[PDB]
């Protein structure tokens, strides 16, 4: 019950090739590239106690196309899947770079932070 | 460069139905015009003297233009019908050391140079 008055999201490390989501009954969307995450915000359509997750993988898609690595064609949600939950106003992405000197001695860091609200 | 040759290609006028200019250009403005008179026959070639001033570090640029002696049929006294210029003197350029200091700032993604009351 406490995760409510928190902004909630469903992490999908790897699919291959394609997946359709549903969350409670309802279509919440898709995603295609098969090595790179998915990620969704479900704080709206999820609710307190039981809900359910269904999900339909597809081997073969428009995707395919550009998946044609020499090595065996396999399917399936083939990497981890988990729920977290962020307070409303929260960090979503950091960028650190490092530069050094002539003399490679002395170091610079430039620090970009990225912020992002949600009705805080 | 006092001395300049004119060549008359009209197949039946004389020159001195003409107004000659001659004008003397101090980096880009002028600085003394002449009027004057050159009897040519059609085909003669005929030399003009153009006393010269002393010159400075300036760019020197001459101007030799013939006009209209008074109105025609076609066009109004003072139109110019033919014109040549040359270079009398190229200018002496400076080069000058500079005492003055220079800031610089670095930071992620600029570098910051100051210079007066410019930043670059």
């Amino acid at each position: 019950e406490d995760w409510f008055k928190k902004e909630i999201f469903l992490h999908f490390e790897g699919v291959r090739s394609f997946f359709y989501l549903w969350v409670n009954g309802k279509k919440i969307g898709f995603s295609k590239d098969s090595c790179t995450p998915a990620e969704f915000r479900l704080t709206d359509v999820l609710r307190p106690g039981k809900n359910l997750i269904t999900v339909e993988v597809l081997k073969w898609s428009d995707g395919s196309y550009l998946e044609d690595q020499d090595m065996w064609w396999f399917a399936g949600i083939y990497r981890d899947v988990y729920l977290y939950a962020l307070p409303k106003f929260h960090i979503r992405d950091v960028f650190v770079r490092t530069d050094l000197d002539e003399n490679y001695r002395n170091g610079k860091i430039f620090l970009d932070v990225e912020m992002r609200n949600l009705g805080e | 460069k006092d001395t300049y040759e004119v060549e008359n290609r009209y197949l039946f006028t004389n020159l001195e139905m003409f107004d000659g200019a001659w004008k003397i250009r101090k980096d880009g403005e002028v600085i003394e015009e002449k009027t004057f008179k050159i009897f040519a026959e059609p085909g003669e070639k005929r030399l003009l003297k153009i006393p010269l001033p002393e010159m400075d570090d300036s760019e020197y640029f001459l101007e030799i233009s013939f006009s209209l002696s008074e109105d025609t049929p076609w066009a109004e006294k003072g139109h110019v019908v033919a014109w040549e210029q040359f270079l009398l003197k190229a200018p002496a350029f400076e080069k000058k050391s500079i005492s003055d200091g220079v800031s610089l700032r670095e930071d992620g993604k600029h570098l910051t140079v100051e210079a007066k009351d410019t930043v670059y």
